[PDB]
């Protein structure tokens, strides 16, 4: 995960309510996203270096309280991220439900290249 | 023991018309250039007919006055004298940067076929000649802004023999002479970076300069 | 470095008949037209004979009076002056929309095969020659009211050479001389969309128009 | 966009004898049969000579007296005059039912090859010809008792070419002119009910009736 | 519908003399034997000249004195009057016990290729042919001391064509004329019993005693 | 696990914390590094003996407490193996998070030829 | 029983040109060398003619004046008396280290195809003929400064026979006789060291110096 | 697994401290060694009959209180087998940490072909 | 070297009616004209009487006022001395495009043959005379707006022997004289572009001009 280039290009929707790997203590009832680094493609030259890109496949959750906010968030986030300079939205969501906080959540990967520095 | 394949970087030349014709090879000692008035340290070429082994070989001027990488000692395949020897200097290297994983292929030997009637069980012979031709494959990362893509380019465009370096992150190295292919165009995949391929092709034996 | 294959946008245009003569293709900088009265910013193909790297390829007046994508200062293989030099104006682009995965296939080098009897370890030669042709596929999906469509399938019907873009985002190109096939026909699979395919064929170099 | 593979009705037609020679297609707008007596709606085959692109294809009748599905507005490669036209009606269509997924095979192109020696880098050309032809194929759920066997086995036999059309569930149709094998005979497998084949073949391009 | 693999028993039978000439064959109707005193329920062969599709079919006299299986109510590809016709009367049947999984494999069809020059587009045509033979196979349990082996070698050993019967569970059949191959070697294999395998082969159309 | 050739590499960085396979009873809350061998390929001739060199795939892990801390340490890691004598990393870090701690968590493969004595 | 393939060390040795004609070999008997002088234990290769069996096999001058390793009871195929034998003996046996796995390959045998027509069955025959050539190969690790590596590249580059052992740990041998090829170039794997290939091949039969 | 070929040939090191399957109730804190047979290659004759010698796959386990003491005891476990008449060693050792018992550990798989009677 | 024909381009030009005989035709050293005023670069027929190696043979002007080809040592086979030596210069050079593959012709000698008398085991005479005639045929492509067409729709309607040059890469030249022919065009192949047969002849020596 590169921090800024998701916090910023996501902020104007959420707010500001993107998290990295975990939501805080008291999130609210408001849609929120939550990100997190799960593996990637290696970009590392054999002449013993690596270069200044890396790719990340990056994981993606919106939690909000209604079913039609979460709906609209996922596809906001997946038009965002597909009409990006350097990410491209990979696979389809999948829903979840928490009957604790009665949520509704989903899930999405992303592939990024981002600056290294 | 157990050489890695970690930290290898290759690297071309090319062939200048520069000559000399140092005689003197010795055969017993590792082989030296009476008299030469190369400076130690010049990779030069070595095309001295009348000798089977040096044909096309790559080495090095060093220690005193000889070319470490040669072992012409045996001389029931090596008969007569040296005399007359060629010698054409080597430029310089221009290094690869951005490859990935150099896979050898090739090299296979294509043996004869046929059989003695008279053997009772029938027995089939296999007489082993013409070992096949060795290549190298390197794949590489496009970007047009950088010192190798252009002298690779032209390079391939001449149609020349090379002098093809494989530098060992020890020290060592190990020098071949023989063509070199480029590519020059983009390779699109699925979602891995544009990849651009050089490929080699050795036409003598290797030398290997100690260091 | 490490360009990526996002954002790709391609498009073909067709091959004008009009056609000047500008002389003055100066060797030592990027190879300037003298005198032209092209408006800078015009791809324009080249034709001139009497030059061998130059024969086919396709680039944009800009700059001053240059044609950006040459690098023609190297002579020992470039001999002769300009002389007379043909100019063909090319049409407007027809970006294609709805495409899929490219996928260049091709562009293997066959070598020569044969050995030198005299060899002692009957060593095998390979000699680099003729490097197969270089593809590309481009998958698309159908709709038939769509202005690529019909471009593309009477492109194809006229079986002349196009003029094939590359685009990256970045905002350069990668212009090309070559043919265009069209398939034009559904291709039902199991479950998605039905399948439209365009291939090409390059027939000289490739050009970078820098931006 | 994207539109779907399902829901997707077959079907096949006899072309009948009944013949008439209207005259008059007109090339700027889509083309019209002046004065015909056919009534509007009805399915038939045109075979007027002096035309490339008209030669075995399908069509309706329909608006005021244009047959939708034809853009013969290009004329450079369309020289002359309609002049006389033929017009065959073709009868009813019988539809397939318990369907399987089809798959559309074939359809790739067959470059040249061959090079000019005059290339210092020695590129290979491959020019683009004779396109193959496009197959399809159907399987079936075997039933002896229902109305497609008997006259899919009857045209089978007859050895005559029909015309097939491709029903999207929105009203639309891909009428084409080819022939159509039929297999009529169980294919056991471990599990699976017993399966029937229907293969067909395209001798023309592809028409669309917009609905 | 979706008849189902389920309870198919096959069985062959020999070919006997006995022969009969009866005349009659009406093409309007399901075709009836006139006078013809074979007792209904004798399956019989049909060897009669003049007629595409009734060459080497097997059929089974019912009903009334109709032939139940044939379908020569179309008459533009069969012209003509009956006349004389063959009738041979076919031998009990042998009933194969201790089956597996039957495999149909085979029945292809081979288009022919070939260009109309004449073509902008350069079409390429395909024209139907000559459809490949459809075999079965059909593998069983060994066991030496069962009727159906001793029968099965026997009728391979002849070298003739027999009439092979497929019954559905349902109480329907299958007949077809053709060779019969039989293995009668034991194949051992890794850990499953000894299995023997018994190939089809099928020289005409095949039938379908309704019942 | 080599633990010399691991433990000069990357102390400087971490100041000496670098530890086998679990973290001290008290580790504070600085970033620090766990290794652990986790795999490898075989080296054994066939002859009867195994040579003085032998494949270890070990894993690693860096626990800082702020995000960008342990993102500098990862980059840090990947860089400083990816330029030494013997070693090449492969794959792309794994995120994590522990909520009881309140600790963000990386986690990258290192295939690395050491001396067997 | 159960012979285990772990602990095999591989090995070849030069054929000198020192020879002797000692005669007297009995039949009935394992084989002796009346009045050989030479020492007990020494690997001498035997090339006598007039017999089938014995023709390039390699033994031991062993127990008191016998060669272990042949049985040449049998005189069905062994018809003559002994006469005149030759023995060259055989230089020292360099040993391989840093071996991998070793690959037996080939040796099948090639039947002849062909039928009599008499078989009601149309039997067919086969008859078996010219058992295929039986390799070898051992992958080493590379290592230039170790004593098994220059002494295989010579011998590669000699060009003839040697004489190949496969010591069992046990203390057996299994000594061949037949060509040794070579590689001699390193071999860039993803991320195993550098490999390294020596291929065999086998002019006779085998025997075994039982110990 | 056959007990008596493998703990006289790992006796030396371990001073005797070798079981089968099971660590004894107080085994202190010295290394000591646990083997455990987990499959290996059939040798039965089709005629109806097992050859006498058959192919097991065992396991083994040091478990000392240090990790140099557990490093060089598979090490020279490694050595000894790899250097043995009819053994074997495939793979690379894998390490593992108890934290109730503050021990270290490590496993490899040996292939050996034993005496059946 | 081991050269491949990769820029091989043919070229011809007629000669034109100028004579310039100016002496210095020796044996000793190449001939060299003495203060002409043909400045070097412009080719010249050369045809001198009374000297047999330089009777229908082209060369250029090298040298000072000299021209190679002609360096030999021997003196029974160049007689004379001096003589009427004419000096045509050859009119401006076209070279073709898009060229084909080479074909040569017959390399066989002719021989005269007989029998002896003095003989008694039969033995045959067999004495090789002279080599037969050669021609040259380089197939070529379609083209008409192109020079070379006009060009040679010229020399055929001429029907002059031309002097005609082989060219290589590196700057060699060899130029030659002897018949030409063009069949024009009607060349319809199978599915290849349209060739154009072009054949050469020869009939004296070739020389060869190093640059």
């Amino acid at each position: 995960t590169y921090g800024p280039i998701l916090k910023q290009l996501l902020s104007p929707y959420f707010s500001g309510r993107v998290f990295p790997d975990a939501a805080p203590d008291v999130p609210g009832q408001d849609p929120y996203v939550i990100y997190q680094r799960v593996g990637g493609i290696p970009t590392y030259f054999t002449e013993g270096a690596l270069a200044d890109k890396a790719n990340a496949r990056v994981q993606l959750e919106v939690w909000s309280t209604s079913k039609q906010a979460t709906y609209e968030a996922m596809v906001h986030i997946m038009r965002s991220v597909a009409a990006a300079p350097a990410m491209e939205p990979l696979g389809q969501p999948i829903d979840d439900y928490e009957p604790a906080l009665r949520i509704y959540g989903s899930r999405v990967d992303i592939s990024m290249y981002y600056n290294l520095t | 023991a157990l050489t890695l394949p970690k930290g290898i970087v290759f690297g071309f030349a090319p062939i200048t018309s520069t000559t000399s014709s140092v005689t003197g090879v010795t055969r017993a000692a590792p082989p030296v250039a009476t008299g030469t008035m190369l400076t130690a340290g010049t990779t030069v070429l070595v095309r001295s007919n009348t000798w089977t082994g040096i044909n096309n070989r790559i080495s090095v001027v060093d220690a005193n006055k000889a070319l470490q990488g040669f072992d012409t000692t045996d001389t029931t395949t090596y008969p007569g004298t040296s005399g007359p020897v060629e010698l054409i200097t080597v430029g310089a290297f221009v290094n690869f940067t951005q490859q990935g994983e150099p896979s050898t292929s090739g090299g296979d030997q294509q043996f004869w076929n046929g059989q003695l009637l008279e053997d009772r069980s029938g027995r089939q012979l296999a007489i082993p000649t013409f070992k096949n031709a060795k290549t190298l494959t390197l794949p590489l990362y496009m970007d047009t802004s950088l010192p190798w893509y252009a002298a690779a380019k032209a390079a391939d465009a001449r149609g020349e023999p090379v002098a093809v370096r494989m530098l060992l992150p020890n020290g060592d190295a190990s020098y071949n002479y023989g063509y070199m292919s480029f590519d020059g165009d983009a390779t699109i995949t699925a979602n891995a970076p544009i990849t651009n391929v050089a490929t080699f092709t050795f036409l003598s034996d290797s030398t290997l300069v100690e260091a």
